[PDB]
RNA sequence: UUCAUCUAGACAGCCGGACGGUGGCCAUGGAAGUCGGAAUCCGCUAAGGAGUGUGUAACAACUCACCGGCCGAAUGAACUA
């Protein structure tokens, strides 16, 4: 539950969840009755088999029900991942829908045996039994679509990293077409590409590495596109939200370098959409490949962008390169004794 | 089964074929007969844009017999069953009112790249350095080389088992192999190999070894390689 | 000394995408962004029009042209405004196509079209345009071709 | 894996002859419900098909 | 039983081709046919689908349906009891 919902038993279509309850059930229950009983005992039969057939869907839906958790309120300083990943709204529609279903699959099997207990013959109970069954069907048949969209939010979850909010991390963000899962490569272990694209990864990655002699966690951003700097795609949105709701460090990257994506022209454009996000955050800023673009040559008409920059006090700019493994090293520690700084200081 | 919109054409092509030819037969003076069985495409476009007045009509063998004869007693022009079994292959016809020494030198001075893969060959030695692979061979420089994909490594793990001059895909070699050496006889694998890049190591040219005429209408035959 | 030949796609009159030209002026080391100031040098031509930008290198000389395609003539032959707005979708220039028109756009690509006659051209270019859907002579673009083929409309030759 | 999943593929495709009588009963029936619903799926695809070269 | 193919060489298999306009148009950082929606033409043929699939992030490659060569008698598809 608390950061961690794999738990989620096991999903069914409508129709492969009607036809386990009704074999089971039928198993189940005994299947020899003659005419040469008093009623009593086939109403207590009868009776006994539909209520089992009840209860079996009342627990069978129970546990999913229960297993979701309630995404309005659970973790509010972040929230906003299954519904920035597909969608919230017909997703807490097909839930709600699911248990109206459960709320009404009862009060059915409740009216249906309390009509059924003044059963007078074979044929009138066994009638009554199969419209109760039919009814179930029908019931069940009608929600097609919301087990469809829950095997896929349950897949969607599975493979979601845990991200603990009220704990020490930092953040890493930066325009893209630069290979910034270096980073991650050459601080934490895990699994990524560094192929020469924008999207360097396509989810957010949690690192667990340790450094000044305590553990740490690092969050990846997938990559920042301003064009409309409102509207995104998952990627860059939920990047976005990240950093606005944490106070973790955030190194921030710019590419200045002859050969990028970009090359330089829109850097301007991300500090003027990032400012209004960055302002209590401990932004960071580093540039990779020094060694090989020179910076001890850097022009006076972007240095004056560079010094416009700098008016902002929280402007750390230095020569940094992912080829070595002194300068990384250097730079991480540094990060992480401004935030030792900050979290003594707040 | 089958979903798709295409369906087999039937024998009304077959009856086509026959008119077509039965009425082109009639067209110009000068028919042309070649020896140029396997072709591609391009190739054809190239030959026709060459030959826009004439006509790149070409069919079955049998329907090519059966139209120029399968008997003597029977022939659409004076002595046309020496064309018949000319020959054996596949080959088209034409007809062309040019020149005779000209469409000739055209012929056996023409010259194209493309791919033949013969049993018989004098092809120069390849070979593929390194551990990892390229889908050329290593011509270019490594700086300006690109890799490729290892999701389709059971195929050439299986169907090839050797390293590949061409249509390569990313493993490790101790050693270079050498796929290709001068005057050896090209196996399954090796036909396989040296198609993926295009690089056409193979010259193209016209071997001419028929003919015919119309006003004598009468046997003729060359033999040019 | 040694010829680079490629072909790359882009918008008239704008910087080409330094993302997408990196794998070909990697080993080159150019500059993208002195490419980029060529391409919208040799495209200023066309605004806002997407063409083909040429890339000839030999040993590390810039040198771009402009080949059109047919699409792009089809949509340019109107010479109406092209305008890209964010509240317009699935907004084409579908004006009337005069046959004036229709013997440039054939004349453009008959140099390399493979029909040897200018007739063989046209049809293809009919057949071309009939695939783009605009409206051409205040007339259906699906009856053409059998107009053309019982000579209801003439194309001139020469 | 490439010959495994063919390998896969064609037993799960000649498998019907095995699936031909399952169980002890009550196994028969569903089995002929499913090949109906496949049947039916498959008449539909085709005269769509044929609906759509047709015109 | 009905409808077909077949010495005017069928089905299976080996091998070859499956090209250009065109990376055809809206979603783009991706949609070459294959995460989608519309989408339905010729050029030259005997043949190549603005594409049934394998699946790359895209390419690419393979593959089918349609033709071609090898082998030369009957064979296919549906339905009935
Ligand atoms: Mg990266």
């Amino acid at each position: 539950m608390q950061l961690s919902w794999k738990d989620i038993p096991t999903v069914a279509p409508a129709n492969d969840l009607l036809d386990i309850v009704l074999n089971r059930t039928q198993r189940k229950t005994p299947t020899v009755i003659r005419p040469g009983f008093k009623i009593t005992r086939i109403r207590a039969f009868y009776m006994r088999k539909v209520k089992y057939t009840g209860e079996g869907f009342v627990e069978k839906f129970e546990d999913i029900l229960k297993g979701f958790p309630n995404i309005n309120d659970v973790h509010p300083f972040h929230r906003d991942l299954m519904d920035t990943l597909y969608e919230k709204n017909h997703y807490k529609i097909s839930l709600a829908a699911i248990s109206r279903a459960k709320s009404l699959v009862e009060q059915v099997a409740r009216d249906y045996v309390r009509l059924l207990k003044f059963g007078q013959s074979l044929f009138q109970c066994k009638q009554l039994k199969r419209a109760a069954l039919g009814r179930m069907a029908t019931i069940v048949k009608k929600l097609r679509d919301p087990l469809a969209y829950l095997e896929q939010v349950r897949q969607h979850i599975g493979r979601l990293p845990s991200i603990d909010p009220n704990t020490r991390t930092l953040l890493i963000c930066g325009y893209p077409n630069v290979g910034k899962s270096s980073f991650l490569r050459c601080i934490t272990k895990s699994d990524v590409d560094v192929q020469p694209y924008a999207f360097t990864t396509k989810s957010l990655y949690v690192g667990h590495f340790d450094y000044k002699y305590l553990r740490f966690q690092a969050i990846d951003t997938p990559g920042i596109l301003d064009r409309p700097t409102e509207e995104m795609n998952n990627i860059e949105m939920q990047s976005i939200y990240a950093i606005a709701h944490l106070r973790s460090c955030v190194l921030y990257f710019m590419d200045l370098s002859e050969q990028c994506g970009f090359t330089i022209e829109a850097q301007v454009k991300l500090f003027h959409s990032i400012k209004p996000l960055f302002a209590n955050k401990s932004v960071m800023v580093v540039i990779n490949k020094t060694d090989i673009i020179r910076p001890e040559d850097l022009d006076e008409e972007r240095a004056q962008l560079l010094e416009s920059v700098k008016e902002v006090p929280g402007v750390e700019i230095m020569t940094s390169s992912c080829q070595l493994e002194e300068n990384v090293m250097e730079v991480r520690n540094k990060a992480c004794e401004k935030l030792l700084a900050s979290r003594i200081e707040n | 089964v089958t979903l798709a919109q295409t369906d087999k054409k039937g024998r009304e092509n077959k009856e086509r074929i026959f008119d077509e030819v039965r009425e082109a037969l009639d067209t110009y003076r000068y028919v042309w007969v070649l020896h140029l069985d396997d072709v591609r495409t391009p190739v054809l476009q190239e030959i026709r844009t060459s030959w826009a007045g004439s006509k790149l009509i070409m069919g079955k063998r049998k329907v090519l017999q059966k139209a120029l004869g399968e008997k003597r007693e029977e022939e659409y022009k004076e002595n046309l069953y020496q064309l018949s079994k000319l020959c054996s292959g596949v080959t088209g016809l034409l007809f062309t009112d040019e020149d005779v020494n000209t469409v000739k030198e055209y012929f056996k001075s023409y010259v194209r790249s493309d791919y033949s893969r013969p049993n018989t060959k004098a092809p120069l030695t390849f070979t593929i350095p390194e551990g990892i692979v390229y889908s050329r061979g290593g011509q270019i420089p490594a700086e300006e080389d690109v890799p490729m994909i290892h999701s389709l490594e059971p195929t050439m793990r299986n169907k090839f088992e050797i390293p590949t001059k061409i249509k390569a895909g990313k493993i490790t070699i101790d050693s270079p192999y050498l796929v290709c050496t001068e005057g050896e006889k090209l196996d399954v694998r090796q036909a396989l190999i040296l198609k993926q890049f295009g690089i056409a190591a193979s010259e193209f040219k016209v071997k001419v070894s028929a003919y015919y005429d119309n006003d004598s209408s009468t046997v003729e035959s060359t033999n040019i390689n | 000394n040694e010829v680079k030949y490629l072909y790359l796609r882009a918008v008239g009159g704008e910087v080409g995408a330094s993302a997408a030209l990196a794998p070909k002026i990697g080993p080159l080391g150019l500059s993208p962004k002195k490419v980029g100031e060529d391409i919208a040098k040799a495209t200023k031509e066309f605004k806002g029009i997407k063409v083909t930008v040429q890339l000839k290198i030999q040993n590390r000389q810039a040198a771009a042209s402009v080949v059109p395609s047919a699409s792009s003539l089809v949509i340019t032959a109107l010479k109406e405004p092209p305008r890209d707005r964010k509240k317009d979708k699935n907004v084409k220039h579908s004006g009337n196509i005069q046959l004036d028109e229709i013997i440039e756009i054939a004349r453009q690509m008959r140099d390399k079209s493979f029909g040897r006659t200018l007739a063989s051209v046209t049809k293809e270019i009919l057949g071309t345009a009939q695939s783009v859907g605009c409206r051409v002579d205040f007339k259906n673009p699906h009856d053409i071709i059998e107009g053309i083929n019982a000579g209801e409309i003439e194309i001139p030759e020469n | 894996h490439e010959e495994r999943k063919r390998k896969r593929e064609a037993r799960e495709s000649h498998k019907i002859s095995e699936r031909a009588q399952k169980l002890t009963g009550w196994k028969g029936k569903q089995f002929a419900k499913k090949r109906y619903a496949e049947k039916v799926s498959m008449r539909k695809k085709i005269k769509a098909h044929e609906q759509s070269k047709v015109k």
